[PDB]
């Protein structure tokens, strides 16, 4: 934590102290105002696929060949069939444990640690191919926002034409009130009728 | 949705516990045991953890971008842009070259409505 | 990954919640929005900022103001005398002119106006000049009308 | 693209989508405020109207006033917040 | 500029370190209401509360780690006057990590 966690830049936050910037902004019209400025940042930590590249040498097997796929055909069989034998061999060393265990478990369990290995040809080109899937559903999104916008086709027009001719039916001259002019015509329709 | 790709890690990651499991079957229950409903729990071992990685291939298949063209897939959002972002301005338009005159013609249809209050009261 | 870790070494609560990775998650969505722009007004919001509880308790500020109050009039000023073009029932002698509040005089006796403060979305049938309020009673008797 | 910014309103859609009409929310709101209840603000809704006006007609006609920007003016409301501590509201009852 | 000086033990790293690794801490459900002591609080201390607000903006956001504290900052924006940030908020705070956490 901080030492102590809460600030100690209070003292520093004394108003007259803003009220000082009032006076120095102007004094160069032709000191501590730097207290008050925003602070500087830094990357802080950018990097991130390096993490994974040391993971390539933290055994790597058939991940090379996924980085072979990054240049149906192209890298899709690649991605597709080999990773199935990646499965099956997965399955396949299985037995490198349990299918002899009896006798003498030395190498045997430390033959998982093949697998382990292994793992780096597995979930590590499914994050490589992670970052895909916010591209994936922000393509999702955007078309949906269309949609949103889609309703406003799907509502005022139909208010258009229905307003504009229920104007001109019962309504008819909708104008024809002309303010002031609809008052004693108001009776000119009714009260002059006989 | 999205991110798939995690429902995979369930697939793998936590299937690869079960294999661990399973070592109490093939050894610690034959001894204080009837015991041949332990084989087929066996088979199960032998089938189910197999079968569900083939679903995975499946689970394959179903990935979106199967094109996997990024580089035309943000392309293809430019062209989603040329239409939504050009549909905006008009969609916006719409509103204004409405209701501000349907509010004043409601309120043309809000006289008359009133000057037949004089007819209601002779 | 640099001043941050530090922060882990802390009480390493931040991140009071037990989730985390959703954060980084977060993060990932915003390098999806380095590319975005417009808009800013889409940044935080796309995190969803202050929506993890503000269905919850809170109590928020945000000032009511200012000609949106006289939408509000309009939908009155349609909205009453719909209600009177329906029902209505009846209760006369009235003169009723929706301006604000829906009007009521008399000759000799006096006015009062109107105003509901529950819904106005239920008219028709079961909606026979239901919801209302007085909103003010300035009595126009001949003999006394100073009303204090 | 521009429409993310309409994505909250979408990220509403999934939510309660704004309160919107009310009894309180435009009553309770207009207690805050103009005016003194429904009284006032029916003399008010002309008085509205000239508001619409003149007041509004000041589009631009001043200095940039930077100098106040931007935290700082953010720290000047501090005043008045510890100020508003003196009001000791309200009714006893 | 004697003020700087005598900000001896102040001062310090400042930047975005310090500023972020304090906004953190608000996180915590009854660290509020350890903020109901002296160390800060409707004083002096709410100079530091309104200084920030540069954070939500833009780049600076980008920043941000965990939302909680951003929703603190929320917290703080509700009325601060009064129980939604002054005589806020008991153990019950606790709860929103209940669930907000959940999704």
């Amino acid at each position: 934590s901080a030492f102590p966690p809460p600030p100690p830049y209070y003292k520093l936050f004394t108003r007259e102290n803003i009220e000082k910037v009032i006076s120095n902004m102007e004094k160069e019209a032709k000191s501590l105002a730097k207290l008050f400025k925003k602070p500087s940042c830094l990357t802080s930590g950018t990097y991130q696929m390096f993490g994974d590249t040391w993971r390539l040498d933290e055994a790597n097997a058939i991940v090379g060949t996924s980085f072979t796929r990054v240049h149906d055909l192209i890298k899709i069989p690649r991605r597709a069939y080999e990773l199935r034998f990646l499965s099956r061999s997965l399955m396949l060393n299985f037995l490198e444990l349990l299918g002899i265990m009896a006798k003498a478990p030395e190498q045997f369990p430390s033959k998982v640690e093949n697998i382990r290995v292994l793992l780096l040809n597995l979930h590590h080109l499914i994050n490589d191919y992670r970052p895909h899937q916010s591209r994936e559903s922000l393509i999702m999104l955007l078309e949906k926002q269309l949609k949103h916008e889609e309703s406003q086709v799907e509502l005022l027009r139909t208010h258009n034409r229905q307003m504009t001719e229920t104007l001109e039916k019962y309504k008819s001259l909708d104008f024809n009130m002309e303010k002031e002019g609809d008052v004693i015509q108001q009776l000119k329709s009714s009260i002059k009728k006989p | 949705m999205a991110c798939r790709c995690t429902q995979l890690q369930d697939t793998i990651d936590e299937v690869a516990t079960q294999f661990y499991s399973s070592i109490h079957y093939l050894s610690s229950h034959h001894d204080f045991v009837s015991a041949e409903e332990l084989q087929f729990a066996q088979r199960d071992l032998a089938k189910d953890l197999v079968t569900k990685f083939m679903q995975i291939d499946t689970l394959i298949n179903q990935l979106p971008g199967i094109s996997t063209a990024p580089k035309h897939q943000l392309e293809k959002i430019k062209k989603l842009q040329n239409s939504i972002e050009e549909k905006q301005l008009e969609r916006k338009s719409l509103e204004s070259e409405n209701e501000d005159l349907k509010l004043q013609l409601a309120k043309r249809i809000e006289t008359f409505g009133r000057l037949s209050c004089v007819l209601f009261q002779p | 990954f640099l001043q941050g870790q530090k922060f882990c070494f802390q009480n390493l609560v931040h991140v009071l919640q037990d989730i985390r990775y959703q954060l980084s998650f977060a993060r990932l969505r915003n390098s999806d929005l380095v590319t975005a722009l417009d808009i800013l007004s889409t940044g935080t919001s796309l995190r969803l900022a202050n929506a993890p509880t503000s269905k919850l308790y809170m109590l928020s500020e945000s000032p009511l103001s200012t000609k949106q109050i006289l939408q509000t009039l309009h939908a009155l000023n349609m909205l009453i005398r719909i209600r009177l073009s329906l029902y209505e029932i009846i209760p006369t002698p009235f003169q009723h002119f929706t301006i604000a509040n829906g009007r009521c005089t008399f000759t000799v006796p006096n006015e009062f106006s109107v105003s509901l403060t529950t819904n106005s979305q239920d008219p028709k049938s079961t909606g026979i000049s239901f919801q209302w309020i007085v909103v003010d009673f300035q009595f126009h008797l001949p003999d006394f009308s100073s009303t204090p | 693209d521009a429409d993310i910014s309409s994505l909250s309103l979408s990220l509403d859609p999934e939510i309660i989508g704004g309160q919107n009409n009310f009894l309180e929310n435009n009553l309770q709101q207009i207690f805050q405020k103009i005016i003194q209840e429904r009284g006032p603000f029916r003399d008010l809704k002309e008085e509205d109207l000239q508001k619409e006006l003149q007041k509004e007609s000041i589009k631009d006609e001043s200095s940039a006033k930077s100098s106040e920007t931007e935290n700082v003016l953010e720290f000047a409301t501090l005043d008045s917040k510890r100020n508003v501590n003196d009001t000791e509201v309200e009714s006893m009852d | 500029e004697t003020k700087w000086l005598l900000s001896k033990v102040p001062d310090d790293k400042s930047r975005f370190e310090i500023e972020l690794e304090f906004v953190q801490m608000l996180s915590n459900p009854w660290y509020l209401n350890f903020l109901a002591q002296h160390k800060y609080f409707e004083d002096e201390a709410f100079l530091q509360y309104l200084e920030y607000m540069e954070y939500w903006r833009e780049p600076e956001y980008v920043k941000f780690i965990i939302y909680p504290t951003c929703l603190h900052m929320l917290t703080l924006l509700k009325n601060p006057q009064f129980r939604n940030d002054i005589s806020r908020a008991d153990l019950s705070k606790q709860v929103n990590d209940e669930i907000y956490y959940e999704w």
